[PDB]
RNA sequence: AAUCAACACGGGGAAACUACCCAGGACCAGAUGUUUAUGACUGACAGGCUUCGGGUCUUUCAGGAUAUUGUUUUUGGUGGUGCAUGGCCGUUGGUGGUGCGUGGGUUGACCUGUCCGUUGAUUCAGCUAACGAGCGAGAUUAUCGCCAAUUAUUUACUUUGCCGAAGUCCUUCGGUUAAAGUUCUAAUUGGGACUCCCUGCGUAGCAGGUGGAAGAGGGUAGCAAUAACAGGUCCGUGAUGCCCUUUAGAUGCUCUGGGCUGCACGCGUGCUACAAUGUUAGGACAAUAGGAGCGAGCCUGAGAGGGUGCGCUACUCUUAUAAUCCCUAACGUAGUUGGGAUUGACGUUUGUAAUCAGCGUCAUGAACCAGGAAUCCCUUGUAAAUGUGUGUCAACAACGCA
């Protein structure tokens, strides 16, 4: 476990991850979401966001 | 110490958890989402289901599970979180909760048509303008195909979809392959009731 | 004594304006003198497809985030009261200057 | 899984105190309240429900633990401590 | 993934991780159903083997039931099947369409309702074995443009008054909790445009005109019916059926290194040019974003860069005196001060790593003289030129969204 090369600016940091996907294709970093795209835009509605 | 942006987002992002939350717990009680009152100090939350007993019975402890679960989670202080529940009046017409009572048919063979016909009679009978249900999937055949039940009418466009119509997706796992549950309800206006403004279609002329 | 700064942020207009009514309504009883700051759109610009296949369509989730501020002169007794409108999605921030 | 002696009390404590420990889904992540790596908690509590003396809960990549009727009345048995004995008060 | 509807698409700008692929070496996440307190299993100093080692090995100390052996099968899988499926999305087609109740026609598939002008429109008008209810269209939502109410002297400004500096008799700057406000600034509630008005043409409406901020859906978007495509995605998911993998010399997970960047060649989207309506040198107005990371001012160095870290939880502080254009010079029709590819070296930043990253410096100074047959996009603040933010991001945009 706890896995030896650093991580600390890289993609597969376990902060970088869809929270909830647990994947990372595709993330969202902007506003600390941290969140991925199709993670997204299934429970966008529920957290404010609308179309206009 | 925030930024008027983040405690925006940070609540937006508190809520949406907490709703994925309860509906895995609450499946058996039966759901109906919730309000959330953010202060600094102090959190208060609406939880809203139609069993109401079903929490009270053994003396509140089935909240006690729920309430530790949340305070555990964003390792909130007790007495600075103040949970509540509120009981549904008009299970016929709230989505999620219907959803729930075609969920519970299809698990236990009821054949497609008698489990829409039971939930789409109940929820015009309580009081709705129209409703729909799909049951879309692998019933019989290799391939699957598409079941659409609806009665009354259902608005399908523009902003006024929004306002008006509940909807709700879903799906049960089976032994044999995965269906998708999916069911519409339309409301009709109340005057200043629990929409307010009626549907910019109508219009209404005063008697002379 | 200590002109206080009340800022009154949300992310929704009709659940904003029961507030700022309540909080201009209780300087009416308390009777402290009383004396809008511009809206942010949050616009993030997902490709809605999952998958690469299809022609390239991108829908736009703008968060709206109104904010106003009201202050006035008071003397800690009586901004006790005040502060005390409970809203869903509403913040209210106390800054003393 | 090999725990160490001393971390392994101070879970099944938190277990026993509070009912409901929640962990992140993600392995090898570092755990709030008791400091460890985030496969200690989890991987036993798989092995409680298996028993079945609790009941999994996943939302949102995080695992929540509700400790349940026969998993009291064990770890009174294994702490050594008298009934009544978390909360469930009121 | 392969016509449109694959080919700057998978937000896929891969130096590691990401990562599936290839070469080595570890780990057990071996859950739950005979051995062992007289040590089941576990951790490691130095020096050997070795890419590098408590993987192994010569030594020999540190812990303490979390077990071992065999039997069961959990769980994990970016393994296979999108021709088993859920959801989501593109498309047929954002075109004007779609089909119920009762009645009538037909043996019946089925039809009628849903048919001579008008509209973007099954939009209205009117015919009429049909009459009446729907859904889509419209309405509504969002913004841009014009208004005047409602607030604002420590988050925007203006006028007047004070105190400064120059001018040096009235002009221009900078400052001010100091008196009055709202034309600029910010954003809530309402008003506003309807073919209403006039003239022609044919009741439905159409064309022009006056006025008007705006005139014919005010502009632009958003939302968008039923019915289907074996179009896409099991490489987004704790969405998932079945198949096989778990014989741990693993298709689980992880460390070092390498790939996805390999080039006789063929196509797609783009960028920069072929100059004089230009380049070179010197001089002289934006908007929308984002930011507890942005990074003020002042020093250091040709330059890139470096040091010190003021303000700001933001209409306050900051990225931030944009670039075509304009005005003085230089050049002179030449593969030329056009063009800036390809190569040699030095000076550096980011990073565990520069071996295929970016920036600077001096040298090197290519193909290209407007592009055959073919094809694409576009009607007004549009095309074309011209920059600036943002997404990815430690560093890197010729790309996407604004």
């Amino acid at each position: 476990f706890v896995p030896k090369h650093p991580r600390d600016n890289a993609k597969g940091s376990v902060e970088r991850s869809c929270r909830i996907c647990g994947k990372r294709r595709g993330v969202i970093r902007q506003y600390r979401l941290n969140i991925c795209r199709r993670c997204f835009r299934e429970r966008a509605e529920l957290l404010g966001f609308k179309k206009y | 110490r925030c930024t008027k942006v983040r405690r925006i987002i940070e609540t937006g992002l508190f809520y949406a958890e907490l709703n994925e939350l309860l509906t895995r717990e609450l499946t058996k009680e039966g759901y109906g989402g919730c309000e959330v009152r953010q202060t600094p100090t102090r959190t208060e939350i609406i939880i809203k289901a139609a069993n109401t007993k079903e929490f009270v019975d053994n003396h509140g402890r089935r909240l006690q599970e729920v309430r530790m679960m949340i305070q555990k989670r964003w390792r909130l202080k007790e007495d600075s979180l103040e949970i509540f529940i509120d009981r549904i009046q008009r299970k016929g017409l709230s989505a999620l909760n219907q959803l729930e009572s075609l969920r519970y048919k299809l698990i236990a063979r009821i054949p497609a048509r008698r489990a829409a016909y039971s939930i789409i009679r109940f929820v015009m009978d309580a009081g709705a303008r129209g409703c729909e249900v799909a049951i879309s999937g692998k019933l019989r055949g290799a391939r699957a195909s598409t079941s659409k039940y609806k009665e009354g009418y259902m608005v399908k466009s523009g902003d006024v979809t929004k306002q008006f119509v509940t909807q709700a997706v879903g799906h049960i796992p089976m032994k044999q392959a995965t269906i998708g549950i999916r069911v519409l309800i339309m409301l009709a206006q109340d005057p200043s009731g629990i929409p307010k403004e009626s549907q910019p279609d109508v219009i209404k002329v005063h008697e002379a | 004594v200590q002109k206080i700064r009340l800022t009154i942020t949300s992310s929704k207009l009709p659940n904003l304006q029961r507030v700022v009514g309540n909080l201009m309504g209780k300087l009416k009883k308390g009777n402290l003198e009383v004396r809008p700051m511009p809206r942010r759109r949050l616009r993030i610009t997902t490709r809605r497809a999952p998958c690469g296949n299809g022609t390239e369509t991108y829908d736009h989730f703008e968060l709206r985030i109104y904010k106003r501020v009201i202050d006035f002169q008071g003397t800690a007794e009586a901004v006790k009261q005040v502060t005390q409108a409970l809203e869903p999605d509403v913040h209210v921030e106390v800054s003393v200057i | 899984m090999y725990m160490p002696t001393a971390i392994r009390r101070r879970i099944l404590r938190c277990l026993f105190e509070n009912g409901v420990l929640c962990v992140s889904d993600i392995q090898s992540g570092t755990h709030e309240e008791l400091d460890c790596l985030n496969i200690y908690p989890y991987q036993i509590g798989r092995a409680f429900v298996t028993k079945g003396f609790c009941i999994k809960t996943y939302a949102w990549s995080h695992a929540y633990y509700t400790l349940t009727d026969k998993g009291i009345e064990y770890l009174r048995n294994y702490f050594g401590l008298p009934a009544n004995a978390p909360a469930t008060l009121r």
